[PDB]
């Protein structure tokens, strides 16, 4: 009966300051709390604070106080979360969900935003083969590209079964790699061709790799 | 702060089979405890709240209860869409917090994984780094040991590792590893092998090649 809905993926620099939306369609916004929840890669979910709009009224986890700063307007049914003095811990898919003071529970939730902290810039991945051995298995890795995510597919998106992809691994250098993989006959190696198909949307980048022995 | 503790930190279960979940907390939260079930790239999905009351719509199959510090989410029979993570969550006292969640996971039989490796391209050994990858496919249980090893040293802190989600046909895992240096660095050597130790495997599977 209400949806909440957030405003876009974002990538900062350390130091700097985001600001995400979070707006309401239905019910009665002016009878709401709402609340900001973050989780980081992998991780578990973290409260940050909440607002009242009808008051304007605010709290703050201690080890977020002073860092974020919840508001929201009535006119528009939209909260409002900035988190200012960004480090790459901060790095996490943020929340908006609705808090119901009656038994403490958050029932609506938003869709999440997704927020990337770091020194890196954006930019597209390289993409090389991961070439069969001489069941056979055949891949690509994709590498240092910057942010999440990437989409892999293989031969036009057709090829789906006995496919894996990876979860990306973050690097010291700050950048991401990941690799896709596919389990097919080794009996078509010298007939079918094989192609991993990448798309990077952060960086409008698409890349295609034939993999052959 | 109130601490929520969440046990086990992995159930591991058949369809149809009865799950049995439980959170501790810290201190007393009186009945303000909820349960959220959480899918890959999907927010929490509240279930239960005031540690007893179903969320609108939620399945019959889901029921809670617990009062103080003490409380269970009961599945009666599984589902294929309830293998998933599961959290609890308190509001007796600000701050709002939330347990380290359990995650449930279908069992199955026990699956050597089939391992493969693969040396760095010739393209990308052009721009002055190598990436070696070593491929476990398809193992069960999701416990598994991958060992880097050049010329027979052992190495650490120069790999990197990740791991698929429980696969929805098979109830399998599949883990891929890189090991990352310079080209200078990887030119220097000879043998690159990937060495795996999983519990389906009788004594640990070693593959390389010679650069």
């Amino acid at each position: 009966q209400v949806q909440l809905v957030q405003s876009g993926a974002e990538v900062k620099k350390p130091g700097s300051s985001v600001k995400v939306s979070c707006k309401a369609s239905g019910g009665t916004f002016s009878s709401y709390a709402i609340s900001w929840v973050r989780q980081a890669p992998g991780q578990g979910l973290e409260w940050m604070g909440g607002i009242i709009p009808i008051f304007g009224t605010a709290n703050y986890a201690q080890k977020f106080q002073g860092r974020v700063t919840i508001t929201a307007d009535e006119s528009t049914s939209t909260a409002y979360m900035e988190l200012s003095s960004l480090r790459s811990e901060d790095t996490a898919v943020y929340y908006c969900a609705r808090y119901d003071g009656i038994y403490g529970e958050l029932d609506f939730w938003g869709q999440g935003t997704l927020v990337t902290v770091s020194s890196a810039s954006t930019k597209g991945p390289s993409v090389f083969p991961l070439a069969p051995s001489s069941t056979a298995a055949l891949g690509c890795l994709v590498k240092d590209y910057f942010p999440e995510p990437v989409t892999v597919s293989w031969n036009s998106g057709a090829l789906t079964s006995g496919v894996h992809t990876f979860p990306a691994v973050l690097q010291s250098s700050g950048l991401y790699s990941l690799s896709s993989v596919v389990t097919v006959p080794s009996s078509s190696l010298g007939t079918q061709t094989y192609i991993c198909n990448v798309n990077h949307k952060p960086s409008n980048t698409k890349v295609d790799k034939k993999v052959e022995p | 702060e109130i601490v929520l503790t969440q046990s086990p930190a992995t159930l591991s279960l058949s369809p149809g089979e009865r799950a049995t979940l439980s959170c501790r907390a810290s201190q007393s939260v009186s009945s303000y405890l909820a349960w959220y079930q959480q899918k890959p790239g999907q927010a929490p999905r509240l279930l239960i709240y005031d540690a007893s009351n179903r969320a609108t719509g939620i399945p019959a199959r889901f029921s809670g209860s617990g009062s103080g510090t003490d409380f269970t989410l009961t599945i009666s029979s599984l589902e294929p869409e309830d293998f998933a993570v599961y959290y609890c969550q308190q509001r007796s006292n600000w701050p709002l917090t939330f347990g380290q969640g359990t995650k449930v996971e279908i069992k199955r039989t026990v699956a050597a994984p089939s391992v493969f490796i693969f040396p760095p391209s010739d393209e990308q050994l052009k721009s002055g780094t190598a990436s070696v990858v070593c491929l476990l496919n398809n193992f069960y249980p999701r416990e598994a040991k991958v060992q880097w090893k050049v010329d027979n040293a052992l190495q650490s802190g120069n790999s990197q590792e990740s791991v698929t989600e429980q696969d929805s046909k098979d109830s399998t895992y599949s883990l891929s590893s890189t090991l990352t240096l310079s080209k200078a660095d990887y030119e220097k050597h000879k043998v690159y092998a990937c060495e795996v130790t999983h519990q389906g495997l009788s004594s640990p599977v070693t593959k390389s090649f010679n650069r």
